[PDB]
């Protein structure tokens, strides 16, 4: 039967739009970090540290939708 | 939703309630207001002559 | 009372209207069609919430002192207060109009918008089994004609004082001429200038139907699909929010009525 | 090209036509140009090279100062400014001596305020310094 | 679904809302109020004092 | 096939626009929270504690559609 | 059978773009307070307030959304 | 069958394409008051009363949007 | 007859991305605005008054697909 | 006829995106004049040449698309 | 036949996708334009003539895809 | 048959997206030359070889896109 | 045979995604070096350090994505 | 035949989405090696040796999507 070539193209637009999000939100948030590391120099470790407390949050969402497809792919499919 | 003659008799209560209110409502309640405002600005210059 | 969730959001859903033939309350089983059914609920509430606003400002109108006020007189002129000085920020005119009719958009709406905030089967439910009404939903502002007869009421004030402060001779060039000025332009301007006028009122009426039918009907579904245990923890959170939008949208038909108006003759 | 004057309180530290200057300001260090963008700034520690006719830089300390660069006649404004060989490279190795001492003996905020201006007049002289060897 | 248990859920939801404008709400008002006329107190006091 | 196969397309939908919201609506945020951080040093936990009041609301609302999204999923298909 | 079952995908479609709406918008508008709160950190709870505000009138029109997306599966399918 | 679940698809593209629109375009605006509201804060009741004038021509066209999103799925059915 | 069930559904990507278009552009178009009264407030009526004159621009193409879209759900449909 | 269907379709995708395209450029040309409105009083007739030069150009693509998107439905369906 | 509806349909989204990149893409380089000569006017005459020489290279694929949608719409039809 | 309007529907896909590539990263590139212009106006000619230098890397990928457009097009 | 023809399909739409994801993300926090670099070019190799770390992390969804895409192209073929 | 008339679409979503990702990327970064040049024009050889090492990682996803676009097209057909 046909099923199984649509839930690879679901996993496709679960997985690549949260390729999306995860890359631009980093970038976004990822580069405020490098400016403040340019301006203040003496703040480096700590910027740095505050930027993997906000950076945790900004790709949960994304590796919920990377976990679910390679589960429909894989373990579905 | 339903294309309806309500919008025509309440135009009518819309009306009548503005027209009363223009007249009656806001008239007195403004003449009240600024009586008082007068009131006030008659202290300051009482104060002011007080001292001349 | 087999009501299924689906059939209590129906019948919830659902106006009590008068046939100008029959004279006869109709039900949510089968809707009759014509235009001349008026929607009974609505006509009653908002001429009693109409009626009680005038009730209340005239008890303190007809007493109000100029000493210290009393302590009901000092709620009525804060809200004078408020409605004359949001008029005199944007009006300049001398018009004996714009501020009472200020007064009576903001007061009345936001009586209106303040049924949504009880429980939604109170009234209803009192109306069905105590009278024998059919039907009933109590927010006069979560249905169409209203909100449309208030923004037609706005069109013709618009209609009215820009012809009458600048005539039809500059009513005429502003129609036209605007906004790309040269006469080659004049066939395009009529129409821009023309969606835009009516877009005004159009966007009065539905600005505020459109919160106040959603927030009802939100209203509707927590009571019709979520078990009584549970409705509070989804209920509670929303109510506190829909204060601030009764507020706000009452707010803003009384502000852009009066920026229309006001920009309409200036 | 254009025409430069530089001043502190104390002296008149450079004036005369000159073809580029290089800048500290307040964001960054900047490059000034004839017809340059006409801006007014502040500057941070730091210094200016300054290359003249036939390409001859010279290195001006600028501790502290304000800058306008509208004109065809630009200036530079010096809170304190030093030239470049009566400061010496020995005399900035001695400002690190200070500013790192000051770093161990600063354990307050107020008090790392000024030993944080105390370590920027260093770092800003063992700049110029080495620049100065050009 | 039996109605009557619905009217009892929008019952807790109502109390819930009540004690938030009590909590919170009821203050702002009635602060504003008082403020109101310790504001036109002090405004005509303060002409009876000019009056003295 | 069109039972199942669409119940699947509908959970990509769901959370993988989630997945956009959650992510670049916290790497806007979390950037103005590590400037501010940069500029004022010593405000970090002040701060920090503003992006999480802030931080609870933006992913509050793509939370529904995550939770639903696993509904649909495993409750419903 | 395809009539109910493609409503879950209506439904899908419109609340994932009410949810991507909303946390964009909330992040920049949180973004805006969390840099007034560093410009001005005497002020939060001034600021904060008219974010409450202003919150309010970006989630009307999503809320509504996602409630109808609700009922689309819940009440419609 | 397909004729009345098409009506409901139909108002979820509208509602939904509607509620980004007042959402983002209230979230660019909002933020642009609160750095006004930032940078002068006494000055908040005047920029607030003109926030309200804009933020009504924003949402004036997403909520004829919305309006009839509601019209399709209610009196169309 | 078919026919109706499409005209409903070409209606509503007309003016949803007329929503999106004439909400997003009066975003920022007002937000540049409001940092011209959050600098110069007592210019604020002539802002106004050129805000007035470039906003009918912004809305020139899409009170037109407002129009004719408005058109199509109840003239031809 | 299957003819009407999708050349409606086809006309309300061209002057659906054409309202996207002229309403967000407008957006960022006007937003950019009304700070040089507030930035440079004394100027707003000469910016304003300057603005109707610049915008004669960014209607020109989305101008085409409206008058064919005109002509697919009042003339070729 | 079919496939003329859908040659429509083609030229539609061609035009459409050149129309928002063609007029985002001058709405840009002309607000920076505006600034630059809101910064001073006497170079209007020299960045008028810079803008052009960059505003032609803008338009450089869009009127490849605006002169192939004319050339779909009017001979392949 | 069906096989030609699918076609023409796949060139349009390839050579909008191209068309939206490559107006807005010059638009952002462009921009920033212009505001670089307005700064170093003696430069103008020194800022707008690297100018010229970027754009050729920013059209690389539109074109690709506008010759296989021509070619699902036109070509088969 | 559709078994065999979506699943390139399927792949395109991951290693699509993932190169706007990639592409913009890199963009965004790769010109916040550019700046810093210009700005403070004393401090590039610490920067440039600073950059090669946060960016390790901009890329680890989306070469999950472009694995498995061209996983999905020619080992399920 | 049926079989090829799908492959000209998976390889026009692999093209369409990498030459938006390459070409955005790029411009954003571009843009910012513009204003490093125009801050130092002396820093304008350097900040140009920065741009061509990051540009290489911008552009290295997008080239394994404009590959297997023109392996697809051209070894599937």
């Amino acid at each position: 039967n046909l099923n199984m070539d649509l839930l690879y193209m679901a996993a496709a637009v679960m997985m690549g739009l949260a390729a999306i999000g995860a890359a631009i939100g980093i970038g976004i948030l990822g580069g405020k970090f490098l400016e403040g590391a340019a301006r203040q120099p003496d703040l480096i470790p700590l910027l740095r540290t505050q930027f993997f407390i906000v950076m945790g949050l900004v790709d949960a969402i994304p590796m919920i939708a990377v976990g679910l497809g390679l589960y429909v792919m894989f373990a579905v499919a | 939703m339903n294309l309806n003659a309500t919008i025509l008799g309440q135009a009518i209560a819309f009306v009548l309630f503005v027209l009363f209110c223009m007249k009656y409502v806001w008239p007195p309640l403004m003449a009240a207001i600024e009586k008082r405002q007068k009131e006030i600005a008659d202290g300051l210059a009482s104060a002011e002559r007080a001292h001349k | 009372e087999n009501m299924t969730p689906q059939d209590y959001i129906g019948h919830h859903l659902n106006n009590l209207q008068l046939d100008l033939r029959t004279f006869s309350l109709v039900d949510p089983q089968n809707p009759p069609a014509t235009f001349w059914t008026i929607n009974i609920d609505s006509m009653f509430f908002s001429v009693v919430l109409g009626l009680l606003f005038l009730v209340l400002f005239r008890s303190v109108a007809k007493k109000a002192t100029s000493g210290v006020p009393g302590k009901f007189q000092t709620a009525i002129e804060l809200v004078i207060g408020f409605v004359n000085g949001s008029v005199k920020d944007m009006y300049h005119g001398k018009s004996k109009l714009i501020a009472p009719l200020a007064l009576t958009i903001f007061v009345w709406v936001f009586l209106m918008n303040l049924m949504d905030l009880l429980p939604i089967d109170l009234l209803p439910y009192i109306a069905e089994h105590v009278l024998g009404l059919p039907a009933l939903r109590v927010v006069p502002s979560a249905d169409v004609n209203v909100t449309l007869s208030m923004a037609l009421g706005v069109f013709i004030l618009i209609l009215f004082y820009s012809i009458k402060m600048k005539g039809i001779g500059g009513f005429t060039k502003e129609l036209t001429l605007q906004p790309f000025n040269h006469w080659a332009f004049i066939p395009v301007n009529l129409i821009l200038e023309g969606v835009s006028l009516l877009s005004k009122p159009v966007s009065l009426g539905l600005r505020l139907f459109g919160n106040m039918y959603a927030g009802e009907l939100i209203f509707i579904l927590i009571a019709g699909l979520l078990p009584w245990w549970s409705q509070w923890i989804l209920n509670v959170p929303w109510a506190i929010f829909h204060i601030l939008i009764i507020t706000l949208q009452a707010f803003i038909f009384m502000v852009l009525t009066i920026v229309y108006l006001s920009m309409a003759s200036e | 090209t254009y025409h430069l004057d530089v001043v502190s309180a104390e002296q008149q530290m450079f004036s005369g036509l000159v073809e580029k200057i290089q800048v500290t300001g307040s964001e960054g260090e900047l490059g000034i140009y004839p017809g340059h963008a006409p801006l007014l700034t502040a500057i941070k520690p730091g210094m200016i090279r300054i290359v003249k006719q036939h390409g001859h830089e010279e290195f001006i300390y600028l501790s502290g100062g304000i800058l306008e660069v509208q004109p065809g006649n630009v200036t530079v404004l010096a809170d304190t400014a030093i030239r470049g060989q009566d400061l010496d490279e020995a005399r900035a190795m001695e400002a690190k001596r200070k500013a790192e001492e000051h770093i161990s003996s600063s354990h307050g905020d107020v008090d790392y305020a000024q030993a944080s201006a105390e370590l920027a007049k260093a770092i800003a002289q063992l700049r110029v310094i080495e620049l100065t060897k050009k």
